[PDB]
């Protein structure tokens, strides 16, 4: 009876389908609300010579469209199969109000009204660290971390067998910091290697580069900063850039990043006593995270 | 191995999909080329991290 | 007990707001894709002051969950529920394949390549009734007409006692003409009466008019149409306009009425047969689509 | 009548999401009332066709 093995194996590939089309589906739109040019090394989706921006917010939707289509294929028989459903639909709602998070960061959330015009605020009194964690745990943790784990002990009929409050410590821990990872890259690192062009500056998004900038920074720093932040200008992106790095958060990172690594580290213990077989699994996923290059 | 076996999935799926979208919604063969190129383009090309994790946490549990 | 007249009712609401809830995921997306301005007497949701293109995309998105999260918690016990999902999700699949069909076709389907730049068709070779057809049986009526009957059936508990084949004969029928009718009114219904600005012309749509004046049509007249099709200019769009009225095609609205409400009522009757309460409500149904004025 | 009750639950639903979001999700008030006014403007204020059958086809039915 290698057909147990056979069974849970392949719906775990379709698992794991469910999420890259629900990833890419979220690329597609992020890339137009972001106003991005490029991606994985090539050109973003809506900026295809023969793609137009309307058919790309459709395309868009036949992906997350899909990933419903083949759960229902495969999964048509299966007990789980609408407790995997609830589950990825909580996650995909909770990651569409980390996107409404991050795509109003820049505004004053007390002026914030459909009927009445706002610019970008000038007093970034929202960029805060708490605000920060709170984007980056709805738009990233769930969908990246904790639903691939959850739809891994779902195939495998063994999801009441780990402790879920630590496992989503870890889950929300680990996904933080790709998030962080993701902002410094999306800085620092050149577009050739990271395969898309950084607009984290341009689009005065509440970046962890930002929050953590902005909490150390003298006043000089910080009106320097709020002259130069939010404009495509390439000046402006360029003095950006150096007041980063001349406020050494490449210090912050480094610490920041021990002290996941060591509570990461514990809460894997915790996890390896009844669960270790898990524990090794969630181990690897770190593996993966932990000073990723990318 | 788990990689050799994710893409041989993909194909699958793309191919009940593909075909699902001929048969039953009326899809010429342009607009069924159209959506393969999407498909691939948007869903290949990462890491697979996401995706390779859920088949490692089954391989690890059914033992 | 008229607790199941209670609990068959609200159960029978909260699939009306599902509905309703993807129809304004629908409208909120299809007003940014043909590029509208007004809707429902107010500006499209994406042209509201206060929100950015980027968030009204995400907003489309938090609806579309929302049919979602409201099913889950209210239906959370219930026997149907996964069968409702199911049902809704391919409709949902299927509205979006057919605005798939809708928004490209206005380029020659052959040099359809997203590697490759391409301009709108020059020949329109693709408007033709066939085609026509095609997108407005997917992208307007499983979600408009067989939908909200099926989910009364289902919290009804009585699907399996209708003739099915019919009812989706009925469904495309009535959803068709519904289409039509939205295409006439695009162009000749004045915008304060229909809440909303035609747009049809502008984005090059392949509307019913547009297919059947070029079925009939000179080799003149539809030089003329070609030269003045799918531009914003006023002067070429009221042209367009002049050449429907001209080519009479109240006189083949008027015909295709008639063979659509013959043909319904041919249907209505077969079903009316083993099923009279359902068939008097499809009539009612019928009843707020034949010659509406919206 | 149909209309009366279709109403209420939309606050019931509205009710129960809105809440959801300031109870599970760590939402702000000022983003709890965009998204009161996103839902008001985009669901309401049609005709709610689509809406209505469903209550009237079960209507019918009970019997
Ligand atoms: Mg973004
Ligand atoms: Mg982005
Ligand atoms: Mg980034
Ligand atoms: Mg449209
Ligand atoms: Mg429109
Ligand atoms: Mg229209």
């Amino acid at each position: 009876d290698g057909a147990r093995r056979k069974r849970v194996l392949h719906d775990a590939c379709v698992c794991g389908w469910m999420i890259e089309f629900l990833q890419a589906h979220y690329l597609v739109e992020d890339d137009i609300m972001d106003n991005s040019v490029t991606r994985r090394g090539k050109p973003c989706w809506y900026r295809h010579p023969d793609v137009t921006v309307q058919c790309a917010i459709n395309d868009g939707l036949l992906l997350k469209s899909w990933t419903h289509m083949m759960a229902m294929h495969f999964f048509a028989d299966r007990p789980f199969l609408q407790d995997l459903l609830c589950r990825f639909n909580r996650v995909d709602y909770t990651t569409a109000v980390g996107q409404l998070y991050d795509v109003t960061s820049m505004f004053d959330s007390n002026k914030l009204d459909p009927d009445v015009s706002q610019p970008t605020t000038t007093d970034f009194a929202e960029f805060t660290l708490s605000n920060y964690k709170r984007i980056v745990k709805y738009k990233t943790a769930y969908y990246t971390y904790l639903l691939p784990l959850v739809m891994g002990l779902i195939v495998s009929e063994a999801l009441p067998t780990v402790d879920m409050g630590v496992t989503e410590e870890l889950a929300m821990l680990m996904g933080e910091y790709f998030q962080v990872q993701d902002d410094v890259m999306d800085c620092f690192t050149p577009p050739e290697r990271l395969g898309k062009v950084g607009t984290d500056i341009q689009d005065a998004k509440c970046s962890w580069l930002a929050v953590t900038f902005l909490a150390k920074a003298s006043s000089a720093q910080v009106a320097e900063f709020k002259a130069n932040y939010g404009s495509g200008d390439s000046e402006k992106v360029a003095t950006v850039r150096r007041l980063y790095e001349e406020a050494d958060l490449q210090g912050d990172y480094v610490a920041y990043e021990a002290a996941v690594a060591e509570q990461v580290k514990e809460l894997i213990e915790k996890l390896r006593l009844c669960s270790p077989g898990f524990a090794a699994s969630v181990e690897t996923l770190w593996g993966k995270t932990y000073k990723r290059q990318k | 191995m788990p990689m050799q076996m994710f893409m041989q999935v993909y194909d699958e799926i793309q191919m009940f999909l593909l075909e699902e979208l001929e048969l039953k919604f009326d899809m010429d063969p342009n607009r069924v080329r159209y959506l393969r190129k999407m498909m691939d383009t948007t869903c290949l090309g990462g890491k697979y991290n996401r995706g390779l994790t859920v088949i490692d946490v089954a391989e690890s549990l059914l033992s």
